[PDB]
């Protein structure tokens, strides 16, 4: 896997 | 706000092509000459230009069976098919022509372009 | 031997999104209690374990109409609806309890596993 | 985009 996109 | 699982889309796509190869929910037949190939309307219009004006038709939403043009050739199009659910592109020396041909046919212009790119590093 | 287009899978589900937005081919209504939720069967297949198994049933298969079990959130159902066909998981305070119990219903992994480090984080 | 896999 989770990221800030 | 949002946050993003980075894998999702290609664990999505993998997912359909799974259904693809169990030929699960599979709703069109798409005939090239004498070879047929099911698969999802869906991921077709979501890949090509040319399924999208026809699955969008209101006529032609309907039909299970397309045929394409005479002209077609069957393996560029199984090639085209495998890369719409999968992403990968099986371009060689001996089939680069009938793929960029059937690129333009479905109107996918990404594939488009990278077969004239390896095309003019050719000549 | 392939080549690979790397931004594929995500242009491919932005286009489903696409056409889940303008209503195109989708092919079934879940029920949310008092909630509708329009949708592509094989995208809900790819995502979800109980959608899977639901739409690879020999009677269910067919039917066009999914009524979920009363205790689930529609909220909840939605943000996951959202996430199936963008990636994307709008995940809050205020929300989480209800994303997290509507993911273990649907057989979402991944997103029961972010849902759970989030919880974690804040006791 | 284009790449090796
Ligand atoms: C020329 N061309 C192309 O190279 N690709 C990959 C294409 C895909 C589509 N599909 C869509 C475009 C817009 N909106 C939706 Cl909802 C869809 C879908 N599905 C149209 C034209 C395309
Ligand atoms: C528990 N669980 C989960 O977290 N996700 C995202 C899941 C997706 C599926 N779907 C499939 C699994 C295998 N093969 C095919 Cl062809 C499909 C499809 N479509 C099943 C279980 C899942």
């Amino acid at each position: 896997a989770w990221v800030i996109p | 706000s949002c946050i993003q699982f980075t894998r999702h889309a290609s664990d999505v796509l993998l997912n359909l092509n799974r259904l693809r190869s169990r030929d699960i929910l599979t709703d069109v037949v798409i005939v090239v000459s004498r070879e047929q190939f099911r698969a999802h309307k869906t991921v077709l219009m979501a890949c090509s230009g040319l399924f999208y004006s026809i699955f969008t038709d209101q006529l032609k939403c309907n039909l299970s069976v397309i045929n394409l043009d005479p002209e077609i050739n069957p393996e560029g199009f199984c090639i085209l098919l495998d890369f719409m659910y999968t992403s990968r592109l099986n371009l060689r020396e001996g089939n680069i022509m009938a793929v960029m041909a059937t690129a333009m046919y479905l109107q996918m212009e990404h594939v488009v372009d990278t077969c004239r790119k390896f095309i003019k590093a050719s000549e």
